[PDB]
């Protein structure tokens, strides 16, 4: 059987170019979360009285 | 002082209660204490993710 020079180039192409969208969605996701607290003056005091 | 009154039934009873008080604030101590600990295992174990 003959084959086309066309058809075999778009097939390499295609298979080739998916893995660089992969390397680059690499370049976002570079850290791990930290927990996120509150702020509200802890040591307010009220008299007894 | 503290030694000689332990147990004794003899304190005038303004002492009685601000000595009493302080007693009871020893459970205060133990827990705040912890505090030290508390600190180190956070950026251990929740900042570091060891």
């Amino acid at each position: 059987i003959n084959l086309n020079p066309v058809r075999v180039d778009n097939h390499k192409s295609k298979i080739l170019a998916s893995r660089l969208e992969n390397d680059l969605k690499a370049k976002d996701d570079l850290e791990p979360a930290i927990p996120q607290g509150t702020f509200a003056d802890w040591g307010e005091y009220s008299s007894i009285q | 002082f503290l030694a000689a009154y332990d147990q004794s039934g003899k304190l005038t009873p303004h002492l009685t209660l601000f000595v009493s008080f302080l007693k009871l604030l020893e459970t205060s101590k133990k827990r705040f204490n912890q505090l030290t600990k508390r600190h180190l295992d956070f950026y251990y174990q929740e900042i570091l993710h060891l």
